[PDB]
């Protein structure tokens, strides 16, 4: 099946700025292209049915142009409803194919995380398993690093991490890690520590607790 | 003509062209326009005439099926999808569209009707697709003999030849009575000579005679004056009126 | 006017066939047609197939022939999609949308869309989450505020709703996307940021609910020093 | 931890051009790409520009692309920044960061000190 | 139609037809026939 590629994959611009999107195809489609905007995990909204014709009710803010093997999609102004992935839909042939999507996030500026730590509770320890969680809140850019150094020795392969999307309330992000261990391992070790590095910390930040605390 | 979107030969698209200056050389100069057939008018003269009204139709059909697009013809397209009046005047234009409309066992979006409850009237359009009644067997749900669905597709597979390959057709329907007129060619105007025998072409009306300031009270909604036997006795200037 | 309403989420073990359907309303059945598309997590859309019920004609994408069939009827005015031999990778949401390449010469791009049906494939069976509160340190304070949380683990299938004070609290409430364990069970987490003075003086409680099993869980949150 | 400090900047008349510089000592400078940042009063940190070893021109944020330039000199362990036609917006406090990872394509920026800019 | 002396498609049966009426409104359209279709032209046109 004929494929297409969207370039670049990610964008960052402030509200009110002009933004452009493009995608690439291996063979020349005869202008049989359409464009969609989709909120991550939500129903797509149809934008453009013919390469340069907007759909019913679509605002004039959206437009596009191009021909042959390539096309371009642009917006006159990045507006509040714009943190979404833009897909260029190919329908030149019977087998429908969809682009990888171009994602845009509001360009807000670096913000330091709120670094917090978690020694586990008794109710969990009664199950025979122990855990420790490290939390980062409301930071920018998209990612930050968290590492476990139980007994001041770095460890790998016993923790799970989850990350949120961009927080549109202040265009920041959050991250946390959950360390997992057994009761025997919990008793064997003495000190548990989490260390953090991010775009906005003057130096690595350490949070830790001991057996008696 | 250059629109990416062309409707089916039923529910056929119709666009009215008014208050413009036409130039038909941009059409027949195009390479893909292999077929350019006109009834009641010739290709060479289109740019010299002026028309009281203009209407353009468009649709997609097979190659050999374009044969059915002519006055008073009979056939699936001529009778159940699109029929020209016996006295139609205008041009029928079609060209190959495989590069656009051909897909492997696809192109369902372009449809037609094989049969209908009754033959279509000229320029009659039917958006509905209800099932033809069988008559011999009660039929509200689907049934046998005649309760088959009217619509059906070529599938426009590229392996098809011109006999089944897609043809993109646009039909120009004209009224060629004289003014009032709003659509016609780039013919330049000239000063108006009076009281001297002069060849005149008033909005497409060619003739030879002497032009004099008329003293008969034309009402504001009248645009021509005919003597006995259809002879044009008077005409109003389309510029100074 | 034409609208689409889909069936509820359907779940079963790997290697089986999952049913999915959505009603046809507005106009009638014989002036209607359906195609189905896939939206798996962390990726874009995908097209499965198409049906025009009264034609009897149907098509499927090169990726889905044989594994997929489509049927519909006028008595119930709805479409019937079925997928067979599902992998764990098949976990995704399936949309049915109104067809346009069925008559009068407009194109095949989907205007009307359904609500989306979630299918998740795993060896596990319907059971509730395991929940345990959290106990942040006193050194976990910053800007006169502290973060508290409760975790959700070992539940299948989706969805799960996490709320604070049974939904009575919303300021600073944060949630996390779920993750899937190797055992085939999901997990979730959520936190809320509150002033250091308010906590202890005012009760803060996490709440977790599991719609498939119709069970509810809640517990208190307190830091420690 | 490593040391890093700026030089230049300061008070200027509106509409002029200003220079800025930043350097380190006693450690390898090539292994890190040196980046530069900004903070408006009462508002958080901003990215501006960065220069790499390849020397493929400059690299900018959204706003600073049409008014800024950057260059470096490894032999002197110093980086340079250039500003044009300073505006009232240039009443903020900057920072000088380094992509603190050994020959990393990405960046974990680290800065030691920052200085102010103010149009009179 | 009713002979059914063609139980195997292999070695199928053939017949030639001439000099009659060919009233298709009855043929291939009575209750016993579950399906019926014509290619290239509708049965209504073929009727006449
Ligand atoms: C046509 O143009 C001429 C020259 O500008 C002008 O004198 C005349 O009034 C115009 N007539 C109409 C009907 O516009």
């Amino acid at each position: 099946d004929i494929q297409m590629t969207q370039s670049p994959s990610s964008l960052s611009a402030s509200v009110g700025d002009r933004v452009t999107i493009t995608c690439r195809a291996s063979q020349g489609i005869s202008s049989w292209l359409a464009w969609y905007q989709q909120k991550p995990g939500k129903a797509p909204k149809l934008l453009i049915y013919d390469a340069s014709n907007l759909e019913t009710g679509v605002p004039s803010r959206f437009s596009g142009s191009g021909s042959g093997t390539d096309f371009t999609f642009t917006i006159s102004s990045l507006q509040p409803e714009d943190i979404a992935t833009y897909y260029c839909q190919q329908y030149d042939n019977l087998p429908l194919t969809f682009g990888g999507g171009t994602k845009v996030e509001i360009k807000r500026t670096v913000a330091a995380p709120s670094v917090f730590i978690f020694p586990p509770s008794d109710e969990q320890l009664k199950s025979g398993t122990a855990s420790v969680v490290c939390l980062l809140n409301n930071f920018y850019p998209r990612e930050a690093k968290v590492q476990w150094k139980v007994d001041n020795a770095l460890q790998s392969g016993n923790s799970q991490e989850s990350v949120t999307e961009q927080d549109s309330k202040d265009s920041t992000y959050s991250l946390s890690s959950t360390l997992t261990l057994s009761k025997a391992d919990y008793e064997k070790h003495k000190v548990y520590a989490c260390e953090v590095t991010h775009q906005g910390l003057s130096s690595p930040v350490t949070k830790s607790f001991n057996r008696g605390e | 003509f250059n629109a990416t979107r062309f409707a089916s030969v039923y529910a056929w698209n119709r666009k009215r062209i008014s208050n413009c200056v036409a130039d038909y050389s941009v059409l027949y100069n195009l390479a893909p326009f292999f077929t350019f057939k006109c009834y009641g008018v010739s290709p060479t003269k289109l740019n010299d005439l002026c028309f009281t009204n203009v209407y353009a139709d468009s649709f997609v059909i097979r190659g050999d099926e374009v044969r059915q697009i002519a006055p008073g013809q009979t056939g699936n397209i001529a009778d159940y999808n699109y029929k020209l009046p016996d006295d139609f005047t205008g041009c029928v234009i079609a060209w190959n569209s495989n590069k656009l409309d051909s897909k492997v066992s696809g192109n369902y979006n372009y449809l037609y009707r094989l049969f209908r409850k009754s033959n279509l009237k000229p320029f009659e359009r039917d958006i509905s697709t209800e099932i033809y009644q069988a008559g011999n067997k009660p039929c509200n749900g689907v049934a046998g003999f005649n309760c088959y669905f009217p619509l059906r597709s070529y599938s426009f597979r590229p392996t098809y030849g011109v006999g089944h390959q897609p043809y993109r057709v646009v039909v120009l329907s004209f009224e060629l009575l004289h003014a009032p007129a709003t659509v016609c060619g780039p013919k330049k105007s000239t000063n108006l000579v009076k009281n001297k025998c002069v060849n005149f072409n008033f909005n497409g009306l060619k003739g030879t005679g002497v032009l004099t300031e008329s003293n008969k009270k034309f009402l504001p909604f009248q645009q021509f004056g005919r003597d006995i036997a259809d002879t044009t006795d008077a005409v109003r200037d389309p510029q100074t009126l | 006017q034409v609208q689409l309403v889909q069936s509820g989420a359907e779940v079963k073990k790997p290697g089986s066939s999952v049913k999915v359907s959505c009603k046809a309303s507005g106009g009638t059945f014989s002036s209607y047609a359906i195609s189905w598309v896939r939206q798996a997590p962390g990726q874009g859309l995908e097209w499965m197939g198409r049906i025009i019920p009264i034609f009897g004609t149907a098509n499927y994408a090169q990726k889905f022939q044989g594994r997929v069939t489509i049927t519909a009827d006028e008595s119930t005015s709805t479409a019937y999609m079925e997928l067979s031999s599902l992998r764990s990778e098949d976990t995704a949401v399936y949309y049915c949308a109104s067809l346009a390449s069925y008559s009068s010469g407009w194109e095949d791009v989907f205007d009307i869309w359904g609500q989306g049906t979630m299918v998740t494939v795993s060896s596990a069976s319907t059971k509730g989450p395991s929940v345990f509160p959290l106990a942040p340190s006193s050194k976990s304070t910053s800007g006169g505020t502290a973060a508290l949380g409760c975790l959700v683990k070992d539940y299948f299938p989706e969805p799960v709703t996490v709320s604070w004070n049974s939904g009575a609290l919303t300021s600073g409430v944060h949630t996390f996307p779920a993750v899937l364990q190797s055992s085939g069970l999901y997990s979730l987490s959520s936190v809320v940021t509150v002033p250091s003075s308010s906590l202890g003086t005012q009760t803060y409680i996490c709440n977790v609910n599991h719609k498939p099993s119709n069970t509810k869980v809640d517990k208190k949150v307190e830091p420690k020093s | 931890q490593v040391q890093l400090q700026e030089s230049g900047g300061g008070l200027v008349q509106p509409g002029g051009s200003l220079r800025l510089s930043c350097a380190a000592s006693g450690r390898t400078i090539s292994r890190y790409a040196m980046s530069w940042f900004r903070q408006a009063p009462g508002k958080e940190r901003e990215f501006v520009a960065v220069a790499r070893r390849s020397g493929d021109g400059a690299f900018y944020a959204d706003s600073v692309q049409g008014r800024f330039t950057v260059s470096r000199d490894d032999a002197k362990n110093t980086v340079y920044l250039q500003m044009n036609s300073l505006k009232p917006e240039d009443t903020a406090v900057y920072y000088c960061a380094i992509d603190s990872d050994t020959f990393y394509s990405g960046s974990y920026d680290y800065w030691g000190q920052g200085t102010q800019v103010t149009v009179s």
